């Protein structure tokens, strides 16, 4: 076997280069204003004072915040980032093959793992000992060869995140599931409909009738004293979000810790 | 391979009921 | 007996060639824009400002996400893919004829199975020992002849997925049920109805009346301040989805694990 | 006695030839577009853009999927198919006259039954020992003369399915009950009504009035902001389905297994 | 197995069909025939109609509605009759039992 040092092919296979984590963008996951506009096919949002359509700056803003919302509704790291963690010694888990659970998941790869004292490395574990479970967020060692806890004894560096899926309809455990993309889209869309709902009619109008010289024109709009212009669409989007979240909260497990 | 990402109905009188 | 090496006719019969997993497509399973449009016979989805019909790219996108949703509502792998797993030693299950449960099911076939240490094969099990239960996702060995667990001792490679069924109205355990196709169709159709429900009528109009020079028209639409234009169809589709999911969650079993 | 070898007249009487399972078709069970149209007597479904009636391809598609739904709402095999099963040794049931429950029921006939080791037949049971209970799905042997389980010791081949009934108003245990036909019809019809409900009026119209020169025409349709055009018919069909399913789930028993 | 048609009016031997089971089967058929007929009483999908032409005016409200089909009432009454008949017949035939 030959490999780039930390990336032992069995225990810690390389999945991404540290150059690419700066090159990946939201558009590479398909989160783009064009996608949102596709879900709003046949609708246009424009300023009634000017006819100017809504700018892509707002779409990208909403998309980035929707990504943040998805990364907090589920205890996951969506976008690749380098994580550096100082983790505590606990006797039970240290005896359990040096078990540590990462704060962020999935693990793309582990970059460093050391036992240290005041920042001095006390031991550097050979990379061929590292065992990684990517979707779980678990790291262990399987060596080839006065208190129950102590703070910040373990130094761990790794890359968390998800890669864009390689094939249609499929994902590896380190690849973003196709439906989490749609969840993020639904979160963005729920904001865009709240903006659009103000502009279907003049402000605050539920009904109008206008008549001149016996020509009569009359509108009842979807606005009402209770419900906003986009109420129904938002309710449907919330139902879809609920189904998607149930599915994804079955894919990622329940959090647990041993005291 | 790659993931896909970005009549007739008539009204008429009942004439028998008109006769009635 | 003669066979291609890993595919012993009794314990691990070959069901697919590894060349075909690249060639299979959504269309081979009957997921196509035309199969959606058939369920909306007599409707067209059309931009009221231009008369252009919606492009099939959106249909394919929605179908691929609907397949992802179906693969998460049920704990299954629909489309064929090659899975590589490193699985932990557990003493009870290892003693139980080397029982391992695959993360993904059904198994189309097992490709490799080895016991290893730092990537070195410690033993390679003869293919005539492999016992596979395809729909369950179970693999066992029936040999012809200091701790309760250890990480990633077992190396397992297999193909998960389903094949398109070979006969009308029938499926083998490795073949897709006819009703799961309809489930994926219904998931796509729910989104297409959400799009179309905005366009049947002028946006945000619940009632209209126009009177001009002795011509009068009044229209009440299915849109309302509470309900969107396609509410009814979506509700019925949700009922159908619920029935289908109950049936399929009876076909696949309840998940269980021994702690 | 003389018989074709596997089909001992008492224990495993022949009910179908293996040539016929390829010749049987959905139309032979009376599932045909004409039957659906008979239940929709006095209605026609046609494309308003062209006046073309709906094609029989769609009816046959819906019928085949409705058959799949019926085969999953009940744990039954409707259409004849050859099943090949590898079944586990369990000590209690093996001692209980070699009891095995087939995965699919009814049994039309058993084709092979052997005890084997790595695909080698260890013993071939004489056909005069085979005892079959067709509707239950049970097979037993009544011979004339280090662990509690082992995987895939039993090799079983059989034909599952149901034959079309020979007489009006009657069925043998291997013949399809007359009302399961009607259940499959009701499932198809529930889809056809959802298609038809879009075409009774122009899209999205609940009310219209049109007046010209004092001629007045006015419609209230069965569409509404909540309920679709075919709501009532679907509700009635669901009631009928519920009664039929209760009856058939009394005919087939509750599933049970001994741990 | 089976039943013979009864030999006297109003009476059945234990091997003869009860008169009320005939009515039960009739009611089951009739429920389907009413489902068919309930689509045809009126133009399909019409709940209200009004027509005014040259001083002739007609308005009709039908039993069809966005909730209920045209034959809803008859079907409901038939379901009540079926329920009574089934209670009676499930008193005539007993509860099933088996010794394990």
């Amino acid at each position: 076997l030959n490999y780039e040092y930390p990336y032992h092919p069995s225990g810690n296979p390389k999945h991404i280069d540290v150059s690419e984590i700066d090159n990946l963008t939201l558009a590479d996951y398909g989160w783009s204003p064009d996608a949102v506009k596709a879900y709003m096919f046949g609708i246009v949002v424009q300023n009634p004072d000017t006819g100017q359509p809504m700018g892509d700056e707002f779409y990208n803003h909403i998309l980035e915040r929707a990504v943040g919302k998805a990364e907090r509704a589920l205890d996951i790291s969506i976008l690749p980032d380098t994580q550096h963690e100082m983790r505590d010694y606990h006797e039970t888990e240290f005896n359990s093959y040096m078990f540590v659970h990462a704060y962020r998941k999935p693990i793309l790869q582990v970059e460093n793992l050391q036992l240290q004292f005041n920042g001095r490395p006390i031991y550097k574990y050979p990379a061929n000992w590292w065992k990684v479970e990517h979707l779980a967020g678990h790291v262990q060692l399987f060596p080839t060869a006065g208190a129950t806890f102590a703070p910040q004894m373990i130094r761990l560096e790794y890359v968390s995140g998800m890669l864009p899926r390689k094939k249609a309809g499929r994902n590896k455990p380190w690849e973003m599931p196709p439906e989490l993309e749609q969840l993020v889209i639904k979160y963005a869309l729920k904001e865009i409909y709240q903006v659009w709902g103000n502009l279907i009619i003049g402000a605050g109008i539920a009904n109008k009738t206008l008549e001149v010289d016996g020509i009569t024109e009359t509108i009842g709009t979807t606005q009402s004293a209770m419900y906003g212009g986009a109420s129904a669409q938002i309710l449907q989007i919330n139902e879809d979000i609920k189904e998607l979240l149930d599915g994804l909260r079955a894919y990622f497990g329940y959090n647990m810790i041993g005291l | 391979e790659k993931p896909y990402m970005i009549y007739t109905t008539r009204l008429e009188f009942d004439t028998i009921d008109m006769i009635r």
